[PDB]
């Protein structure tokens, strides 16, 4: 079931999508925030994206209709998948590593404010290897620990 | 001549200063092809909830 | 994010397309570049080549639209690039062979007939 914790945690999700603040996702907006992802989506795969989650037909995802998918998703918890998804957005060259730079954008275009030295701090906590950068398994340690 | 081997000495400047300017102005445009040729070389669902795991993590990073 | 630079290489690209010098690219202007470089395209053709890029919806193409248009299109950024010589270099291109050599010769810091990272890294920055 549903916090008042983990939906204001999904609120974050939605304003980070919503960057007009209209209260509305667009499909405009959705591909702004792929492109700075890495990401390059068709503006069909776009509208298809919209459709899924839109309950209403009215052609934007609104907070509730957002919620509903977040909190559905959310009770799949056989999702090693969502952990495999998270990873190829950081990953933007699909190299099989994270670079400190790679961290650093991702955080930037999801407005997290790290300092360098933070950045740094968690590379390093997630880098069992050494190598400083981070890999599929080490990812997950760091996203499941 | 004074006057002619004074004129010839300005004209080796002036022709110096343009041997050196036609390079620079070569080396900029050179940079520039690498530059245009490399910037034409270099040429779902779970994606949402992706991102919320990433913030999810950045908080529990700063609470730790 | 846009320099001082590449604003002034735009604006002399705008100027190829401003025949008669107005501020404004016109579908007339427009099909006379074709024209030149060899295209036939129709009336309608133009329209919606202007269209797809006129955003205050006048008919014509300003320059700060031109701008928005151009800036939208053109250390990790270089390494990617690095990892795909005169013989190595001819491949990709446009250009001519002696004009390649001079290519790499401008990027042959060490001198040693190829381009490495290194120097490339100083071709790029
Ligand atoms: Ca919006
Ligand atoms: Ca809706
Ligand atoms: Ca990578
Ligand atoms: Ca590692
Ligand atoms: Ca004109
Ligand atoms: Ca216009
Ligand atoms: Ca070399």
């Amino acid at each position: 079931q549903l916090t008042e914790e983990q939906i204001a945690e999904f609120k974050e999700a939605f304003s980070l999508f919503d960057k007009d603040g209209d209260g509305t996702i667009t499909t405009k907006e959705l591909g702004t925030v792929m492109r700075s992802l890495g990401q390059n989506p068709t503006e069909a795969e776009l509208q298809d994206m919209i459709n899924e989650v839109d309950a209403d037909g009215n052609g934007t995802i609104d907070f509730p209709e957002f919620l509903t998918m977040m909190a559905r998703k959310m009770k799949d918890t056989d999702s090693e998948e969502e952990i495999r998804e998270a990873f190829r957005v950081f990953d933007k060259d699909g190299n099989g590593y994270i670079s400190a730079a790679e961290l650093r954008h991702v955080m930037t275009n999801l407005g997290e404010k790290l300092t360098d030295e933070e950045v740094d701090e968690m590379i390093r906590e997630a880098d069992i290897d050494g190598d400083g950068q981070v890999n599929y398994e080490e990812f997950v340690q760091m996203m499941t620990a | 001549g004074t006057l002619f081997a004074l004129v010839r000495t300005a004209l080796r400047i002036k022709t110096e200063g343009n041997l050196e300017q036609a390079n620079e102005e070569l080396r900029a445009i050179i940079k520039k092809i690498w530059k245009r040729t490399s910037m034409k070389l270099l040429d779902t669902v779970g994606k949402f909830y992706a991102t919320f795991l990433i913030q999810e993590y950045f908080r529990k990073f700063k609470k730790r």
